[PDB]
């Protein structure tokens, strides 16, 4: 799910004649860009590596705990692309997010 | 009297505590000779009191062309031509003030650089920096946080 | 296949990183030697940021 | 010893043991996730 | 359109004012306590 966000973020960018994010920052100071992203469940294949893989002991990552949190696909969005001080507000709306 | 969300900078460990909250402090120290009348609130409140008058007059002016609007167009089902007019007159009264009460008691540090989110948080109530007695820290008890 | 394309670090240098945080003024430009956008010493809480605003 | 700890650490990293020369350090192979030299580091404990 | 009219003189006498603080009391460093200040007069009249 990760993949698909980082993936939209990049192609929602290019949408905006946004090439290089940190040219927000020739006009912005860096605490007033946001991620208000969310999602649903998401994360749902760490989870299971988490409850279900691990019961089996097959080899699961030390921290799938990290990538089934809501909240981290913005936060690799931010961690790869933005590197923004801005808000970072994440809305669990089930079907509605 | 302030609430802020605050991501980090670009890296690789997301389980890592950083320092984008440290924004909430952010004030532009470039010129600081003189003292800003912003911050003082004997200022701000005269400035108010000044808009209040004139919304006073605003509101009697505009009752005032209500009644030349009656006198000539409406007939003696004034009754609620009249209520549904001066009820909104009132309306817009209180809307303006309570505007203004906003632009002077309220977000007067907003659009301002040299008041930091933090100052002025505390700055509304006549508080200093210093006020800010206790620091409850989030204090995981990692070596990290 | 270049869409994606990772930032290897921030705008700012760890040792200017709190400087930034901190002026509300504080913008990036271009650097002469890389090329790409970085925050500069001498535009983080600077008088000509001020009348510029 | 060469041969242990090249397999241990191209292990913790999922990529061959060509994909990881012994002349770089422990810090650059991971990259900046320091779970993951937090889990290298506590494998050679139990090792070595 | 009115408020706009009544902030447009507000302005005029906010600046009124600053003359008479600074042909009274500050020296001739005069410069940076005038850009200061009218600085300060032209973001309280973009914010009303």
């Amino acid at each position: 799910i990760t993949l698909f966000v980082l993936v939209s973020v990049v192609e929602a960018f290019i949408a905006s004649g946004i090439t290089d994010p940190y040219e927000m920052y020739k006009y912005v100071h860096v605490s007033e860009v946001g991620n208000c992203s969310g999602s649903g469940m998401g994360g749902v294949s760490a989870l299971r590596g988490m409850f279900k893989d691990r019961f089996k002991d097959e080899p699961v990552q030390n921290d799938i705990l990290q990538e089934s949190f809501i909240n981290t696909m913005s936060a690799w969005v931010n961690m790869l692309l933005i590197s923004s001080s801005g808000p970072i507000k994440t809305p669990v709306g089930a079907c509605a997010t | 009297a302030m609430a802020a969300t605050a991501t980090d900078k670009i890296g690789r460990s997301v389980p890592a505590p950083g320092k984008g909250i440290l924004t909430t402090a952010r004030e532009h120290h470039s010129s600081v000779k003189y003292a800003s009348p912003n911050l003082n609130m004997k200022y701000r409140k005269r400035q108010l009191v000044t808009r209040e008058a004139q919304i006073k007059d605003w509101v009697e002016n505009e009752l005032e062309a209500l009644k030349l609007e009656a006198e000539e167009i409406p007939s003696e089902d004034q009754n609620e031509f009249l209520l549904e007019r001066t009820r909104e007159i009132h309306n817009e009264a209180e809307s303006q003030l309570r505007a203004a009460q906003q632009q002077w008691g309220n977000d007067f540090y907003k659009r301002d650089p040299r008041i930091a989110p933090l100052r002025g948080a505390l700055a509304t109530y006549g508080l200093t920096i210093d006020d800010l007695g206790v620091a409850s820290f989030h204090g995981t008890s990692t070596k990290a946080n | 296949n270049k869409l994606f394309v990772s930032k290897e670090h921030a705008p700012y240098t760890d040792e200017l990183e709190e400087d930034v945080y901190l002026d509300p003024l504080a913008r990036v430009s271009k650097d002469k030697k890389s090329g790409s956008l970085t925050f500069n010493s001498k535009n983080i809480q600077s008088k000509d940021s001020y009348i510029n605003a | 010893a060469s041969l242990l700890l090249h397999v241990l650490v191209a292990h913790k990293l999922k990529k061959s043991l060509d994909s990881i020369p012994m002349s770089k350090t422990i810090k650059d192979l991971v990259g900046g996730k320091s779970t993951v030299q937090n889990e290298i580091l506590g494998d050679l404990g139990k090792e070595f």
